[PDB]
DNA sequence: TGGAGACTAGGGAGTAATCCCCTTGGCGGTTAAAACGCGGGGGACAGCGCGTACGTGCGTTTAAGCGGTGCTAGAGCTGTCTACGACCAATTGAGCGG
DNA sequence: CCGCTCAATTGGTCGTAGACAGCTCTAGCACCGCTTAAACGCACGTACGCGCTGTCCCCCGCGTTTTAACCGCCAAGGGGATTACTCCCTAGTCTCCAG
């Protein structure tokens, strides 16, 4: 349930900040699903750089190039 | 008390922001610093108030205009996220650039033995500096919201536009009330009496007083209905202080509870700052319409 | 413009 | 009125909406969820949750825009998906 | 398998590259990629605008719709 | 010029497409996003050739711009 | 030093950046340009760093002074 | 040379070699003030911001140069898109 | 002073404006406000391609300055 | 978009330094006018929606100049 | 309701863009090497994070509630995919010339 | 592949008629996301013992890339002839600003 742990507001100031007005009562679950897909996503790129740099942990840099295999670099 | 309303525009119509008085001054012509959304910083005269020298080294607009307590050296606050420090019709020379600021500087500090900087800024953090150095020392990001307000005592004092005032050891020492960010203000600066004892907050409306004995508590605290209060400033025993509101000037005594003054109705605009000079005897007053006025008393109580 | 010399009883304090 | 009054607050400003470590111990389970004794250093924690936080603003910009194309102001997963199998994720 | 005829596209190609530059040199395989690439790209968005309009209760598509698509494709 | 990929080829495209129904505007606004999709993969692929000294565009050329493109 | 930046450096970057003949100052030029842009970001980097009250700087103090800078990548 | 702008914008490794411009991050901080730790990871993204900066900028001043009939580039162009994009 | 005349402005900020959306009237303020600042950012971009022409050791600007300015801006 | 009119925008040059002025520049900035209204304006109009009205004000127009720069 | 500054049309030419022609420099291979760059092994001193105890309070959580909204049924107009007769560009069949 | 013709017929397309399937608008209904009140609870900071993960600079191993002097040759450039294009009124007009 940690992945519950993003709460019920949190949700709705992101997706507020994106410029929304009304939010639906069963969007949380599925904006909770796709959050957990695209991290999914993005650390496993990150993990394969840290890999293949022969590295036993993860900083900040190595999400940046996931991204950048992502599409979405920031 | 007379009032003066000057009919020119100090800066070409741009918005009032910083005043200072250069306190290094022991006689009677006093020099005045402004700096605002010009992007420069003028230096005139003030005796009848006369243009002597204009910086433009300030990249954006200036917030916080102040100098040291010898009068010798002038920080000026800029959006620009640096702080310079100037030295010696006149020539101003940049002596040191006292960065360390992530955003915009709203509230400038200066120390008694000239020896540390004290800057607030909108970075929801407080910058402390050696002068002799020239490099940060101590840095207090206890601020949750803008930090508008600063000033040095023992103890420093930092005001946020988080509702709450913090007092740090020259780490934070006592949390104390305050209004949300619905002023029209950029400026909040709180003021410590000459001696240090006593301590003022505005924008509560009231203005709080509290003591050096327990600052948790306010003793008394000065309404001001309609308008509230911006700035606190003290002349540099009985001590006289003024505090502005938005569009309100008062002055307020050590021993008298009710204002022994109050100077309305001059500016169509918020006030931006209050700020006294060396002897006391001249203080113009203004508010960020673009133009200035003049406020002069004597009977100085020496 | 408005000027009261050096003497707002409805400025007093509150205690 | 609330709605304008944060909108106002929020999209001038760029702090956190998802909680430090409520994300740092999501990330926490993730890892040891596909491949287990990783440790994520906590600027790589905030550099991943900055991430997120862009991509989700991004997909609920969308998927408003698809609801204001859709007439209606109330958004619905109906949507999400939309967004997303327009955007070619899934 | 292709759809959009094949002299349109040809001139079509050869007059955007005039309008580009002058005296500009295409082969036939070259002409064959740009067809199967553009009836790809243009089949899929058409595609997914219809996906756009089913959602809002309709069966036709109409510009908004359209827009829509390419504005949350981003490009 | 644009209108050389006529109405009836696009009524076909969509059919192939799925979509059942069709309205008008959309036979030139595909139009311009046809241009529009066509002048940036005509100038990067001159890029390449220029870049390569290629006069004649290859199909490698196309698969690269179409690469970079996403498509 | 600043001499770090090696003239073939400059050669393969600016080739990558597509000139194809390059001038023969503008190899010592670029160090100055090279300057100023670290002396910027690197500047902001590590007061970003002393405001978060840690004395190693990061990654991400850094893209956050690129992103001041509106250069973010 | 046109191969080997193919060679390098095919490619995407760093330009700069690694230890001189790890060198020259740590001089220009050691100027500001000393006692730095940098991260590699930190020079990893300065080296990384670096360089595109400059292929950024050199696209520019070659836009520059080719608007100028000159396939060479001089430093004129160089102040010249520095000043343009606003720096200076 | 400002050196483009007022009604062609307010007409053309009615015509684009109905192109998006209808009944989005303006005060003076604003149109004004918006005027000073599309006659500055004209000013900039002109003063910008007068020193690129100036580069190309022509006195005289030519339009293809202007989206070369535009693109070193990174415009479009 | 005609109603810009040519010496409107030979006194901008004037003001912006140049000596010697081309044709098709004019309609050349007349479409550049185009897109800075276009994009202003659509700042605007975000700001709008956001705002809940019909008619545009200063603060618009002035988050549209910072939010371009 | 009116008329003075100014946009449009146009003659005038005179300056400025444009193209070609040396022309001299100075920039691009390149070869010999070397030398500073890439790697890789240690010591643990000194720095960072992980995890934990406690605070405290600013946030989440529940709810009762009601009203803006999603939508669902019902028209009202409307443009469009039926069929068709017309154009109509034009693929294939062939080239010369390269 | 050009690039262009000289014909055949030949599918492919264009404009027309309109019936109605469906976009768009109206409206009511119920319903279900926004809202303080209050509970809680876990963010969140603060310190702090414990640990291990950047790391270090030395050498050396080597060795690929960088320095640089040489040399042919490509263009940056300066000049001059040539053709095009805004100045400068001249006047109509138009219309925007004024009373």
């Amino acid at each position: 349930d940690n992945i519950q742990g993003i709460t019920k507001p949190a949700i709705r100031r992101l997706a507020r900040r994106g410029g929304v007005k009304r939010i639906s009562g069963l969007i949380y679950e599925e904006t909770r699903g796709v959050l957990k897909v695209f991290l999914e996503n993005v650390i496993r790129d990150a993990v394969t750089y840290t890999e293949h740099a022969k590295r036993k942990t993860v900083t900040a840099m190595d999400v940046v190039y996931a991204l950048k295999r992502q599409g979405r670099t920031l | 008390m007379k009032v003066i309303t000057c009919e020119i525009a100090w800066h070409n119509k741009e918005p009032v922001y910083s005043l200072d008085f250069q306190h290094g001054t022991a006689g009677r012509i006093h020099r005045l610093a402004s700096a605002g959304v010009d992007t420069n910083v003028r230096i005139w005269k003030v005796e009848i108030v006369e243009f002597l020298s204009n910086l433009a080294r300030h990249t954006k607009a200036v917030n916080v205009v102040r100098f040291s307590p010898t009068g010798e050296i002038l920080a000026s606050g800029g959006d620009d996220a640096v702080i310079l420090l100037w030295k010696v019709k006149e020539n101003w020379t940049v002596v040191k650039t006292l960065r360390g600021h992530l955003e915009d500087v709203y509230d400038i500090c200066w120390a008694t033995d000239g020896n540390l900087m004290a800057s607030a800024s909108v970075d929801n953090t407080a910058i402390i500096w050696d002068v002799s150095k020239g490099q940060k020392i101590s840095i207090f990001n206890e601020h949750k919201s803008y930090v508008q307000g600063v000033t040095w005592d023992q103890y420093v004092a930092t005001l946020s536009c988080d509702r709450v005032l913090r007092v740090y050891s020259i780490r934070v020492a006592f949390n104390v009330m305050f209004h949300d960010d619905s002023m029209k203000s950029f400026f909040r600066r709180l003021s410590f009496t000459p001696d240090g004892s006593l301590l003022l907050t505005p924008a509560g409306n009231t203005t709080y007083v509290f003591s050096r004995k327990n600052l948790k508590r306010p003793i008394a605290h000065l309404p001001c209905p309609g308008k509230a209060t911006l700035a606190v400033r003290c002349c540099p025993y009985r001590l006289v202080f003024a505090v502005a509101s938005e569009d309100s000037v008062l002055l307020y005594d050590t021993q008298q509870s009710f204002p022994f003054g109050y100077v309305s109705n001059i500016h169509y605009h918020t006030l931006s700052d209050i700020s006294w000079s060396s002897d006391g005897a001249f203080l113009a007053i203004s508010s960020t319409d673009g133009y200035c006025s003049f406020v002069t008393f004597e009977k100085d109580e020496l | 413009p408005v000027k009261i010399g050096c003497v707002l009883q409805q400025f007093a304090a509150c205690f | 009125t609330v709605a304008l009054r944060e909108i106002r607050r929020y999209q001038k400003s760029t702090e956190l909406l998802i909680r430090k470590l409520p994300f740092q111990r999501l990330v926490r389970e993730i890892a040891q969820d596909f491949k287990t004794d990783l440790r994520f250093q906590s600027s790589a924690v905030m550099a991943l949750q900055e991430a997120c936080e862009a991509y989700l603003v991004g997909l609920f910009e969308d998927t408003n825009l698809c609801a204001i194309h859709a007439k209606r102001v109330t958004i619905m997963p109906k949507d999400i998906q939309l967004a997303r199998r327009i955007r070619g994720e899934r």
